[PDB]
RNA sequence: GUACGUGAAAUUGCUGAAAGGGAAGCAUUGGAAAUCAG
RNA sequence: UCUAGUGGGCCAUUUUUGGUAAGCAGAACUGGCGAUGCGGGAUGAACCGAACGUGAGGUUAAGGUGCCGGAAUGUACGCUC
RNA sequence: GAAGCUCAGACGAGUAGGCAGGCGUGGAGGUUUGUGACGAAGCCUUGGGCGUGAGCCUGGGUCGAACAGCCUCUAGU
RNA sequence: GCGAAACCACAGCCUGGGGAACGGGCCAGGCAAAAUCAGCGGG
RNA sequence: GAAACGGAAGUGUUUUAUUGACUUGUCCAUGAAAUUCCAAUCUUGUGCGGAAUCGAAUCCAUUGCAUACGACUUUA
């Protein structure tokens, strides 16, 4: 079953590009006269529940695997029964020695590692 | 420094910090004398000091008088800031001396990099100045490949 | 144009022509 | 764990219904491939394709499978086919060899096969047998050997939706 | 050398659009030689082709190709609708396209 | 219906806007168009009516620094180009590029007088305007509002027609000779069953 | 390196790239160049 | 049973007495608008259609099919210089 | 994970306002044999991924000592 | 050579139209080629 | 290898003799293939080892017919 994303571009906040104080994160326009709130033609779009993706393919990487954050050897050892569903994600703050230890363990379990090249 | 050069292979460096000169004039002189030969830059600075040539003003060109000596650079506006040139002349003396210390060939030196940055305002606007001198120097698919094969046999 | 005036009636005229036509019809009704 | 067994799909297979004018023994233009624009005589009616050849002594188009969507069935006079057997041409007869891996390349792979080495002598025996059984028919009616030797091409002011091929 | 051109010359006119809206999903193709919808039924389903040239050379071949299919006649004057795998760029209005005689049905 | 690289249109007897509308469509269609013999273009309405239509155009000029104001081109080629330009989205890059594919010249210059000149029946005066309807030629209408090259173009046209007629007489002499030899061959009527 | 831990933004300069005929910014669709990803 | 927010105005129709060069005023009613984006009318607070999750395809409304602009420089009968 | 699984149908503008579920921040109790000088937090990034969204995970660079997930409490959030 | 401040949503060609206030952004046109120097201050 | 003509923007036209081809007008023989169902012209380029080629403008200065400064008119 192919993974499908309804939308790829993120919803940028209104005027988040003309100002450095207004941030990229989405905020809902509150103004009564906002041409964006009234959803005029040509204006940027607003997040709606209609863009929700399929429940069967939601939270899945482009290869159909869900990410699970792993911080020590114990975590990946818990992933042995879902090598077909969950791919391990080494946490950023895991030391070099533990990373090679986890990645060798994950290889033994045959569980996918997304950032094994570190 | 600012740029990937200044490798000790064929470079020499100099810099000045908190030099009591206007930032905009120093920028215009730096832009002009960039890329010239070292000895060529010296006489040019001597010319500017003696009004026999002028440094074009390009970005900070507000209110500059038009002179005929700005014709070589293609601009209409020129000025002769002598304070900033004296600062640049001293800096080039030091950069030339550093070239002597490293052991380059001084006849073929060029101004490879020069940059003027604003300094902590103290009012006047001091300028950090830095100079670098240096030296100059698919596939074949089954069908596409088969046609290549047949045409190879065709020529023979 | 080619004329001594503008053929495009400005929206004021598009506004008050119809109502003054309506007042005319009301006058005949009275 | 899951290995979701596919539901028993209710799709069957039925013989492909070729066009009315794509009968064996006709003359058709070839629209694609390395021999686009050539004219070739259809020998036999395959499952999906047409086992078609130009008489190799005439134009040099060996016996090939061609999908019927890249064929224009000309109304040229029919060439008899009862004189030649056509059962020996099957899908497996035309099929490729295996590959033994997903990737193979290099000019050594090109100096091999070629129309000498991986080309069996039995194919020429079949090819010459076909030519022996069709040249008398093509020779009988005029311009036919010359018609098949030529190539089809459009011209300025030639509109295919009005041209009755 | 006139023993070639197994295609039919055509032109890209615009996208399918209203006056203030465009849908680049489908493109309006003027198949040269076709002057009504009953004639455009012939080319309905053929393989249309946009051929262009680039700067980088992939395959050692300077020509890139964007494939497409004639989908529906569009109007009275013999224009058709085409669906290209990649929507044609807007710089290609008036650019010439090719109409292959296949999938053949004649 | 079929495109060439370049089309050279002889614009004698064609209506101004009727021809300019077709040309506007062909330019955006992506084809180079050369319009020749512009000084015989026709416009509906009697001459004095159209003379007023153009003398009102002379009235439009910016009151501040009229060098900024509208430029009222007088040459017949330039009047035709004005018609086409107003029928194009020239305020864009695709409209701008359509003008660059349009050539409008008065008379037929030597670069083009040796090529076939087609006409546009959707714009021909004899097929559009009812007989007895007054009309004015652009070439006359330009020679009365400033264009000062009417006579020279007419002078050069007369010479060109003489050369073109001499060519045609030579081509007819050759063509009648081959036609005699064309019919002389016997194979003609052993292919006559094919309609040729 | 005492104008001393980390050193953000506004802001300035240099290099590289790109665009620009009385603005720009933004959105949709693709092309081109760069760069990834399975 | 308890408990938020609102208690304006504008536009047009229908009635409607006083009325005058002429508008104007008076009520009652109706809808629409405030909270409403979209298609069309060159553009527009009210005109014509249409009441909105994300998309694909098909078909239409209003309005249009010379060109700008997607769509007949269509067919037929007249009027108009 | 009965707070779960499953099938079916209809519906989807929205101001004041009414209701529900979530994202994020400082500190507290509990838990994860939790992460860390073989580099914590922070910071940069034309690197990658996830969510409709609030936001979240990660690669590379800089950095040098502390920090986080979960269930609850709390507020100068 | 020394060297400010007021001010600053963003900007700066023109005609007509946009219910109003018709405007600098909208619509329809006229058009439109860098960088500047000095006067007049029209706006 | 040459003649003639073409000035509206001459984008060429023609006469040619020449050479070397090519040589379906017509009829024959060789070869194509496992690319075994679709996916010539255009110029830089960079150099090749052989030929020949040997200009101007401005600043500096000057003039005053010109001039706020540029610019302009001279001289050099």
């Amino acid at each position: 079953v192919n993974i499908i994303k309804k939308r790829t571009k993120p919803f940028k906040r209104h005027q988040s590009d003309r100002f450095k104080r207004v941030g990229e994160s989405w905020r809902k326009p509150r103004g009564i006269d906002s041409c964006v709130r009234r959803r005029f033609r040509g204006t940027i779009s607003m997040p709606k529940i209609g863009y929700g993706n399929n429940k069967k393919t939601r939270y899945c990487m482009p290869n159909g695997l869900k990410a699970f954050l792993v911080r020590n050897v114990s975590d990946v050892e818990l992933l042995l029964m879902h090598n077909k569903t969950y791919a391990a994600e080494i946490a950023g703050n895991v030391s070099a020695r533990k990373r090679v230890e986890i990645v060798e363990k994950a290889r033994a379990l045959g569980v996918k590692v997304t950032n094994a090249g570190a | 420094y600012s740029a990937s050069p200044a490798l000790e292979t064929k470079c020499a460096k100099a810099r000045g910090a908190y030099l009591r000169t206007h930032f905009k004039n120093s920028r215009e002189v730096a832009f002009t004398i960039n890329g010239m030969s070292l000895k060529k830059a010296f006489i040019f600075l001597d010319n500017v000091k003696e009004h026999k040539q002028a440094v074009p003003f390009r970005r900070f060109n507000g209110g500059v008088g038009r002179t005929a000596q700005g014709k070589e650079f293609g601009v209409t506006q020129a000025r002769w800031p002598v304070k900033s040139v004296k600062f640049f002349y001293d800096l080039l003396k030091n950069a030339e001396a550093n070239a002597e210390a490293k052991g380059l060939d001084m006849d073929k030196l060029i101004i490879k990099h020069v940059q003027v940055n604003a300094a902590p305002k103290q009012l006047s606007s001091p300028s950090h100045i830095e100079i670098i001198v240096a030296e100059e120097e698919s596939r074949v698919s089954l069908k596409q490949g088969a046609k290549a094969r047949n045409l190879a046999a065709r020529k023979a | 144009s080619l004329k001594k005036k503008s053929k495009r009636r400005t929206t004021r005229l598009r506004s008050r022509i119809e109502k003054k036509a309506a007042e005319s019809k009301r006058k005949q009704k009275r | 764990y899951r290995e979701n067994v596919p539901k028993k799909a209710r799709k069957a297979v039925r013989p492909t219904k070729l066009r009315a004018s794509l009968a064996p023994g006709t003359v058709c233009i070839l629209l694609a491939g390395r021999f686009r624009g050539k004219r070739v005589v259809v020998l036999s009616q395959l499952e999906d394709t047409l086992v078609v050849t130009g008489p190799y002594k005439v134009n040099g188009v060996p016996i090939r499978r061609v999908n019927h969507r890249y064929v224009i069935a000309t109304s040229a006079p029919k060439i008899d086919v009862s004189g030649v057997s056509v059962e020996k041409f099957t899908k497996a007869y035309f099929a490729k060899q295996k590959r033994s891996g997903p990737v193979k390349k290099d000019e050594a792979f090109f100096a091999e096969n070629a129309p000498k080495n991986a080309l069996p002598a039995e194919r020429i025996a079949d090819q010459k047998a076909v030519d022996a059984k069709l040249l008398p028919a093509i020779k009988a009616i005029p311009n036919m050997k010359e018609y098949l030797a030529a190539s089809f091409a459009l011209s300025n002011g030639d509109r295919p939706h009005l041209m009755k091929f | 050398a006139q023993g070639h051109r197994l295609y039919v010359k055509a032109k890209h006119l615009s996208f399918q659009r209203s006056k203030h809206v465009i849908h680049p999903g489908t493109s309006i193709v003027k198949i040269e030689g076709c002057d009504s919808k009953e004639e455009a039924q012939f080319y309905l389903g053929k393989r249309v082709c946009y051929v262009y040239k680039s700067s980088k050379a992939v395959r050692g071949s300077k020509i890139r190709v964007i494939w497409g299919t004639i989908a529906r006649p569009h109007g009275n004057s013999g224009a058709v609708r085409a669906r290209f795998v990649h929507n044609l760029p807007a710089k290609t209005f008036g650019s010439s396209l090719r109409v292959m005689l296949y999938p053949s049905n004649i | 219906s079929e495109f060439q690289k370049v089309v050279v249109i002889d614009a004698k007897g064609h209506l101004l806007g009727r021809l300019a509308s077709v040309v506007a469509k062909q330019l955006l269609g992506g084809q180079k168009v050369v319009v020749v013999r512009c000084e015989e273009l026709n416009i509906s309405g009697h001459f004095f009516r159209n003379k007023l239509k153009y003398l009102a155009y002379l009235r439009k000029a910016c009151r501040y620094n009229p060098s900024r104001g509208a430029f009222h081109f007088r040459a017949p080629s330039r009047i035709f180009q004005k018609a086409v330009r107003g029928m194009l989205p020239h305020k864009t890059a695709r409209g701008q590029a359509a003008l660059e594919h349009l050539q409008a010249v008065e008379g037929i210059p030597p670069p083009f007088d040796k090529q076939k000149r087609v006409v546009v029946p959707a714009a021909l005066r004899v097929l559009r305007l009812k007989p007895g309807r007054k009309y004015c030629t652009v070439g006359r209408l330009s020679s009365e509002v400033g264009w000062k090259y009417n006579d020279i173009v007419a002078k050069l046209e007369e010479r060109r027609k003489v050369k073109s007629a001499a060519f045609y007489q030579a081509k007819l002499a050759k063509q009648k000779k081959i036609a005699s030899a064309k019919e002389a061959s016997p194979v003609n009527q052993k292919l006559s069953q094919f309609g040729y």
